[PDB]
C-alpha cells in the first residue's frame, strides 16, 4: 500500500458533496503540506490544490482542501458529471526521503442505482491442467459504481503472487464488470483445500470458493 | 529561496544555508527557540522572527514563541479587543476580548 | 506558457535500458533555473515519483535526486540545446511497465511569504511496455458453466495486443462482455470473454467463442460445454 491511504471510491448524486480523506503518519502529512492532483479519464494528472487549501489557477471554488494532524481532506460540493475523475493526494515522506502519493480516489456522480456485483469463480479447465498450467478466473459483473477490491486466498493464506486484475470496464447495459486471475502450478492448485476470490464493493465483501475436488 | 533544494525542512527547522546546484544539500537545522520559528515546512534557509507583545499596545505575551509556533499575545489586564485580530487593545472603559 | 511533451519507444526488453525524452516548449529551461521530475503510473494504478533534476542554465549543470526504491537504476539529465530533460532507466523488468510523465516542480506562494513545492505543469505521458516476448498466438481454454449461468473463454499468453473475440460468429451478443487484457509478469497478455445465458439452454444451444489474433495469424474457435461433473 501507498504510505498515504485514500478510499478507492467515493460517490454522490449530482449537486451533492463528497469528501475524500488522505491519511498518513507523523513523518509525512504530520510534518508537510499536502497537494492534490486531478486526473480525468484518459488524461494526465493536473494540479488542483496546493499547500493544503489553495486552489491552483483555473480551479473551481467548488473544490476545497484542508489538513489536520496527519490527515488531509478534499471536498467537492455541488457535484457535476465533469468532476468524475481520479484524485491523488501528495506530500513529502521523511522515512522514504521523497515525494509520495495516495493510492488515488475515483469520484462517481451517480447516474443510476447502486448495484452489487455478481461473482463467478472458475477453476482451471481440464484442458489447461493437461497442459500443465492452472488459472483461476474470477469474473465480476453488473456493479455500480465501477470500483471493486479483489483479494485472493489459498486456504487461509493471502496470495498476491501471480494475481492480475483489470480496471472495471463499462458493459453494454451501462453497469461495470471486472476480472481477476490467479495463476498457479497444478501442484499448487491440488495441494490446497480450496481457493477463494473475495470481492469488496461499496464496503461489503462477498466470497466465492473453488476446490480441486 | 530553495529552487535548488530537493528536500524540505519540517516546522521548527530551516536549511543550514542556501542550496546550490553543486554543493551537497545542506542539512536542516533548528530555529532559535524564543527568537525565531517556522510553523510550516519549507525549502528556505531562513526562519521567521517571533513577534512581540508590546505593552504600549496594551498587549502582553500569552504563549511564548516556540520553534514551531509564533508568540501569542493577549490584552493586558483591564484592556480588551473586539476584532479577531488585534494590532492593539484599549483600556476597559469587560473580558480581555470584551468591553464593559 | 510552459508545455511539456514526453516521447520514447513504447516497447523495451528486460535487462535493457529505457530512455525517454521530455521536451519543453513555451519557455527556455536554460534562461534561469528549471526543476524537472519524472512520475510514472502503472496501468490502472497510482502515481510514483521517479526522480528529479534541479538545473541551472547559466552553468549548464543540474543536481539530481532519485527515489531510493529505484536502487540507482534511474538517471535524469538535461540537453539544453534541445530544451529537453531525459530519463534513463537501466536493468528494466516487467515491474517497470507504466505511463511515464514529466512535470515541472514550482515553488508556489501562499500569499503570506511562505512557499511550497507542487508539480504545476505536466506532460501528456508516454506509455512504456517492458517485455521480452516475441509474437505469439494465444492458447484458448473454455470457462465451463457449472435460472442463468455464466460461461466464457480464457485467452492465455499472447503478444502483442490486440485479440478480438466474438461468440457463435457474432450471432450471440446479448450478455457478452470481453474484458481488457492484463499483462503478466511473464510479459505476455491474457484476457477473458464471458456471456450469461439461460441455464435451460446449456443442453440445446452450442456456444463457441471465436478468438482472432492477427499478429500471429492464428484464429481459434472453442466450443464451451457443460462441465462433465
Ligand atoms: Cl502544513
Amino acid at each position: 500500500q501507498s504510505v498515504l491511504t485514500q478510499p478507492p471510491s467515493v460517490s454522490e448524486a449530482p449537486r451533492q458533496t463528497v469528501t475524500i480523506s488522505c491519511s498518513g503518519n507523523s513523518f509525512n502529512i504530520g510534518r508537510y503540506p499536502v497537494n492534490w492532483y486531478q486526473q480525468l479519464p484518459g488524461k494526465a494528472p493536473k494540479l488542483l490544490i496546493y499547500y493544503n487549501n489553495l486552489r491552483f489557477s483555473g480551479v473551481s471554488d467548488r473544490f476545497s482542501g484542508s489538513k489536520s494532524g496527519t490527515s488531509a481532506s478534499l471536498a467537492i460540493r455541488d457535484l457535476l458529471s465533469e468532476d468524475e475523475a481520479d484524485y491523488y493526494c501528495s506530500t513529502w515522506d521523511d522515512t522514504l526521503k521523497g515525494w509520495v502519493f495516495g493510492g488515488g480516489t475515483k469520484v462517481t456522480v451517480l447516474g443510476q442505482p447502486k448495484a452489487a456485483p455478481s461473482v463467478t469463480l472458475f477453476p482451471p479447465s481440464s484442458e489447461e491442467l493437461q497442459a500443465n498450467k492452472a488459472t483461476l478466473v474470477c469474473l465480476i459483473s453488473d456493479f455500480y459504481p465501477g470500483a471493486v477490491t479483489v483479494a485472493w486466498k489459498a486456504d487461509s493464506s493471502p496470495v498476491k503472487a501471480g494475481v492480475e486484475t483489470t480496471t472495471p470496464s463499462k458493459q453494454s447495459n451501462n453497469k461495470y464488470a471486472a476480472s481477476s486471475y490467479l495463476s498457479l502450478t497444478p501442484e499448487q492448485w491440488k495441494s490446497h483445500r480450496s481457493y477463494s476470490c473475495q470481492v469488496t464493493h461499496e464496503g461489503s465483501t462477498v466470497e466465492k470458493t473453488v476446490a480441486p475436488t | 529561496d530553495g529552487q535548488f533544494c530537493h528536500k524540505p525542512c519540517p516546522p521548527g527547522e530551516r536549511k543550514a544555508r542556501d542550496c546550490t546546484v553543486n554543493g551537497d544539500e545542506p542539512d536542516c537545522v533548528p530555529c532559535q527557540e524564543g527568537k525565531e520559528y517556522t510553523d510550516k515546512a519549507h525549502f528556505s534557509s531562513k526562519c521567521r522572527r517571533c513577534r512581540l507583545c508590546d505593552e504600549g499596545h496594551g498587549l502582553e505575551v500569552e504563549i511564548n514563541c516556540t520553534r514551531t509556533q509564533n508568540t501569542k499575545c493577549r490584552c493586558k489586564p483591564n484592556f480588551f479587543c473586539n476584532s479577531t485580530v488585534c494590532e492593539h487593545c484599549d483600556p476597559c472603559t469587560c473580558t480581555l476580548t470584551s468591553n464593559t | 506558457q510552459l508545455q511539456l511533451q514526453e516521447s520514447g519507444p513504447g516497447l523495451v526488453k528486460p535487462s535493457e535500458t529505457l530512455s525517454l525524452t521530455c521536451t519543453v516548449s513555451g519557455a527556455s529551461i536554460s534562461a534561469n533555473s528549471y526543476y524537472g521530475v519524472w512520475v510514472r503510473q502503472s496501468p490502472g494504478k497510482g502515481l510514483e515519483w521517479v526522480g528529479s533534476i534541479a538545473y541551472r542554465g547559466n552553468s549548464n549543470s543540474g543536481s539530481t535526486y532519485y527515489n531510493p526504491s529505484l536502487k540507482s537504476r534511474a538517471t535524469v539529465s538535461v540537453d539544453t540545446s534541445k530544451n529537453q530533460v531525459s530519463l534513463r532507466l537501466t536493468s528494466v523488468t516487467a515491474a517497470d511497465t507504466a505511463l511515464y510523465y514529466c512535470a515541472r516542480r514550482q515553488l508556489l506562494d501562499d500569499g503570506t511569504g511562505y512557499q511550497w513545492a507542487a508539480f504545476d505543469v505536466w506532460g501528456q505521458g508516454t506509455m512504456v511496455t517492458v517485455s521480452s516476448a516475441s509474437t505469439k498466438g494465444p492458447s484458448v481454454f473454455p470457462l465451463a458453466p457449472s435460472g442463468t449461468a455464466a460461461l466464457g473463454c480464457l485467452v492465455k499468453d499472447y503478444f502483442p495486443e490486440p485479440v478480438t473475440v466474438s461468440w457463435n460468429s457474432g450471432a450471440l451478443t446479448s450478455g457478452v462482455h470481453t474484458f481488457p487484457a492484463v499483462l503478466q509478469s511473464s510479459g505476455l497478455y491474457s484476457l477473458s470473454s464471458v456471456v450469461t445465458v439461460p441455464s435451460s439452454s446449456l443442453g440445446t444451444q452450442t456456444y463457441i467463442c471465436n478468438v482472432n489474433h492477427k499478429p500471429s495469424n492464428t484464429k481459434v474457435d472453442k466450443k464451451v460445454e457443460p462441465k462433465s461433473c
